[PDB]
């Protein structure tokens, strides 16, 4: 139910 | 416009990602590119 986000 | 399988969020981190699940993809880069 919760995707990862992208490091930036 | 990309290829099936790519999942376009828009979270409030302010950044776009590009889902695709297979493996698991969360990239910056779009695929299509």
């Amino acid at each position: 139910s919760d995707p990862g986000s992208p490091f930036q | 416009e990309l290829p099936e399988g790519y999942e376009q969020r828009t979270t409030v981190q302010g950044q776009v990602y590009f889902l695709h699940t297979q493996t698991g993809v969360s990239t910056w880069h779009d695929p299509r590119i």
